[PDB]
């Protein structure tokens, strides 16, 4: 009987299991029937065996296996899985590799388990709350718990060797998990990094061919990029300045190209970091990065040693485009005194349709990439309302109300001088923590006045049928230009006081607060607004910027495991350090310092 | 000093957005009624208070008057965080 | 804290009702068994769970649950 | 650390010496059972000890606290709510927000029985609210 049988194999007594298969010989079912499994969340006596364990393993497992092999099921026992939307897949060997034993693996690897069987419950998924996500596979969970022995046997069993290629739904393999599971904690930190430089020694030697970072999963996301796009620092970090002592020294990145007392050069590689390809780590920390610590990640020394030398080579294209749009804005307040005033007034038409041209084709060609934006998109938003306002007065203009919104875009092209301020560093910190704070706070302290100046026109209005004229006599009232009478004045007086004694006060203290929390981390934000700018201005205008040119020098770097000698595109950056004569000398590539 | 430290901070700057904003207004009203010139010394006299219409120039004193307080708001955080950021030790 | 704390207020306003009553409210929580007492009749109380992520767990062994898998 | 030693081990010992009886039961004259006197001076460290109680003895009955089961670094936690639920006449609840006299009572709040309830309430009262 069921509950006999689970009382059996949770006491774990053999002989007390003896005659059963006696029992099932005349019985003529199969331990895969239904009548033996639970209804919901259908698991079996031998997960239920797995669960309980007398310190460490478990006699009726071998007896139980034996007598299902025996039983003649063609599906065996040990593959078998679960049924639940909150459960699907999960096996014995998942519950074995969780309960860490290593004797219990070898059995079932021994009977015949299966190594590729994958759980793709709900409880198996990253979005959900109290939930574990791994991968799918048994390799990734023997990874992400730290245990390397496992992943050793598993590797190495005859039976059944495991995949480090396989890769579940998502397309997330090993090294994909061990991405998703980091965090900013010390001991995750080093477990997996250590956990990483062994899985790629281990797959260096049974899969020397492939190149396991080369993969990408349904997003196209190779795990360098994966990790950029979660903002995971400490791996990123690591796998950027990653260096090997090993005989496989190819698997690394950095090098050192010669080294002379205390200056030496360092050899970074660059190959996914480079804009010139397509999904370039740099346009992944940009804009499809979600990360609070995306400033974090800049300050790294390829990354800032990179774009510093675009930037220094950028400045006279920002200078020429600032003078161009400080021309543009100085004919536009030409044709607005003059409004001779005919072809200029043409040229402006012109130039709306350019300005409006060019934010169509930045907005068209990305849309969830807009999405994404949003949240710091904000310089192209007014450039796109800008072009749209002058579009609307200049064809209102060819046909009375063309005026307000010719003069609003007059005054939104002056303000949106503003935003080549980004050039020099102390303007630039000024303009970009003025554009955060705005979009951070600024609008909830515009919806708290509204309410009280309509309450206080509408009061006006019916105390003394225009809404409007309401709102100009009060706003004329406040800001001090125009005008039972006693008590009107004393709730002018309170209305008065608290429009200015208390909406702009709290907020300017809130302002105050919130550029503490954001203080002394405002120079990382500057440099990450220049590499906005190049790698925009390396996309051009609508007259195109293409063909830009690569950002290393090419330099064979050794030799592969394969005979080939393996060419790189690598950076080159110079240091200088003083503590050098207490560390043994690096192994170097070029001998003569010259160039 | 610290006058002297803060105008070479923060001068330039303000100045030059502030200009930029004036003749954009003061091309606005040369429009709206006087060359550019004439309106830009006539808004700037107007600003210093020296000196559907009614809705239109409402609208202009609204957004001039609320955009200076966000110019103000943000030169005043600018001088608080360069003045956090600033080395006092160093004066003497 | 401060938000928390307006959101409790709130909340246990609006469980109170509006001048038609909210009764019938309903009990939080799920009824178990605990275990036995000393005294042989059993404990059964009423119960609420929590999730948490905890990574020094090889530093320190699990304690003993009486729930084998996870259900729900 | 003088406080939760003496009140477990008074614990230990009236279960050793009177079984039958539940000490923390009894009320005061103004009718406050330990926990909520705790809470309505806004104590809370001891607070916070009695709330998440674990006993590795063979009596773990005094206990709260329990485990559901564990898995990885996820585990999943009973609590008890026995005095806790605003369903309760006289609850804790109302006694935070009302009866106290407390400066300190939002450090009370955020505590893991309470969080996740309070969650769980106000979530399943947001339409109320926008209605
Ligand atoms: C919320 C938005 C989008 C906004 C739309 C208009 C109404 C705007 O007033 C504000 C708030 C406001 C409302 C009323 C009076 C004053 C200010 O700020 C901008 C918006 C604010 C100004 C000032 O310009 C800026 O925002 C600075 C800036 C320029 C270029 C940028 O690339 C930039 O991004 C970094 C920021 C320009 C106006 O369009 C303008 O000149 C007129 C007609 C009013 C300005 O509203």
């Amino acid at each position: 009987d069921r509950d006999r049988l689970f009382n059996v194999v949770a006491r774990g007594n053999p002989e007390d299991l003896a005659g059963l298969l006696e029992y099932l010989r005349r019985t003529s079912k199969y331990l895969t029937d239904s009548e033996y499994t639970e209804g919901s969340t259908g698991k079996t006596c031998l997960m239920k065996a797995v669960l309980n364990l007398q310190d460490g393993v478990n006699a009726c497992i071998q007896p139980l296996l034996e007598i299902d092999r025996d039983s003649g099921n063609p599906q065996p026992l040990v593959n078998a899985q679960c049924t639940d939307e909150y459960y699907r897949g999960h096996s014995a060997l998942h519950i074995a590799i969780e309960k860490r034993s290593l004797q219990c693996v070898k059995l079932l690897v021994e009977n015949g388990a299966n190594v590729h069987a994958k759980a793709c419950g709900h409880f198996f998924q990253k979005n959900q709350d109290t939930c574990f996500y791994f991968g799918e596979l048994p390799l990734s969970l023997a990874a992400c718990t730290k245990q390397w022995d496992v992943v050793n046997y598993l590797l190495e069993n005859p039976h059944q060797p495991a995949s480090l290629q396989a890769q579940d739904s998502l397309g997330n393999t090993v090294l994909h998990a061990l991405v998703m599971i980091a965090d900013d904690s010390a001991e995750n930190s080093a477990l997996v990094v250590r956990m990483y430089d062994g899985l790629l020694q281990a797959g260096a030697r049974l899969c020397p061919n492939v190149q396991l970072e080369g993969i990408p999963n349904l997003e196209g996301l190779t795990p360098l990029k994966l990790a950029a796009k979660e903002g995971k620092i400490e791996i990123f970090k690591h796998i950027l300045q990653r260096e090997f002592s090993a005989p496989c020294q190819s698997l690394s990145r950095k090098f050192t190209e010669w080294c002379y007392g205390p200056v030496r050069v360092s050899l970074y590689d660059l190959a996914s970091v480079d804009s010139w390809e397509e999904n370039s780590v740099l346009e992944i920390i940009a804009f499809h990065s979600r990360s609070p610590h995306r400033h974090r990640m800049v300050v790294l020394e390829p990354l800032n040693k990179l774009l510093q030398a675009k930037w220094d080579r950028l400045i006279p294209r920002f200078c020429f485009n600032f003078l161009c749009y400080l021309v543009y804005m100085l004919i536009f307040t030409a044709v607005a005194y003059h409004q001779m005033l005919l072809l200029g007034h043409i040229l402006i038409l012109l130039g709306g349709v350019y300005l409006l041209l060019g934010q169509l084709w930045y907005f068209w060609r990305r849309r969830l990439f807009i999405w994404i934006s949003f949240m710091d998109s904000y310089s192209e938003i007014l450039f796109l309302l800008q072009a749209l306002l002058t579009v609307l007065s200049q064809v209102l203009c060819f046909l009375e109300w063309y005026l307000p919104l010719l003069v609003s875009s007059l005054a939104m092209g002056w303000t949106n001088l503003l935003y080549y301020t980004r050039g020099f560093q102390h303007t630039g910190i000024y303009s970009v923590m003025i554009e955060k704070v705005i979009l951070r706070d600024l609008l909830r302290f515009l919806l708290v006045y509204l309410v009280f100046l309509f309450g206080f026109a509408v009061a006006l209005v019916s105390l003394s049928r225009s809404i409007l004229d309401a709102s100009l006599e009060l706003f004329k009232f406040t800001i001090g230009m125009g005008e039972f009478r006693g008590v009107v004045l004393l709730l002018l007086l309170a209305y008065v006081l608290l429009t200015y004694v208390l909406l702009l006060n709290m907020l300017i203290a809130l302002m105050s607060e919130t550029v503490n929390s954001v203080a002394t981390d405002s120079w990382s934000i500057w440099k990450l607004q220049k590499a906005i700018s190049v790698l925009e201005m390396e996309n051009g205008y609508w007259w195109c910027r293409r063909k830009k040119q690569r950002a290393g020098v090419m330099l064979t770097v050794g030799t592969r495991p394969d005979g080939s000698p393996d060419e790189r595109w690598c950076f080159r950056v110079g240091e200088m350090n003083w503590a050098t004569w207490e560390q043994t000398l690096p192994r170097t590539l070029c001998e003569e310092p010259s160039g | 000093v610290m006058i002297e430290k803060v105008i070479l901070r923060d001068l330039l700057r303000f100045l030059l957005v502030y200009l930029v904003f004036l003749f954009g207004f003061a091309v606005a009203l040369v429009s709206l009624s006087r060359s550019i010139l004439d309106a830009s010394l006539e808004l700037f006299k107007f600003t210093i208070g020296m000196g559907r219409f009614r809705g239109v120039v409402l609208l202009l004193l609204l957004a001039y008057v609320l955009l200076t307080y966000v110019l103000l708001l943000n030169m005043l955080i600018a001088l608080m965080s360069e003045t956090v950021n600033s080395v006092a030790t160093d004066s003497w």
